[PDB]
């Protein structure tokens, strides 16, 4: 805990990054989060939406 | 362009559709700029047998 300052400024490039990868998990109001899988369940213009 | 198909297929004749129309007699594009004008031929076309 001496080393307070340098020991955050890498938990929050670390906490940054795993925000930043756990949001490709969200589905932002689309049917699923998984690319492929909305390319599996509609037709073009449906999946395009 | 024009042709004749039986009315339930007019849906196929859009931008983006799939069926066996669609798919292997009039492909539109996605992008596709213009319009479809379709009407029922039943007293000209159809014929007795």
């Amino acid at each position: 805990s001496a080393l307070g300052k340098l020991q955050d400024v890498v938990n929050q490039n670390a906490q940054a990054l795993n925000t930043l990868v756990k949001q490709l998990s969200s589905n932002f109001g689309a049917i699923s989060s998984v690319l492929n899988d909305i390319l599996s369940r509609l037709d073009k213009v449906e999946a395009e939406v | 362009d024009s042709f004749v198909i039986r009315g339930d297929e007019v849906r196929q004749i859009a931008p983006g559709q799939t069926g066996n129309i669609a798919d292997y007699n009039y492909k539109l594009p996605d992008d596709f700029t213009g319009c479809v004008i379709a009407w029922n031929s039943n007293n000209l076309d159809s014929k007795v047998g």
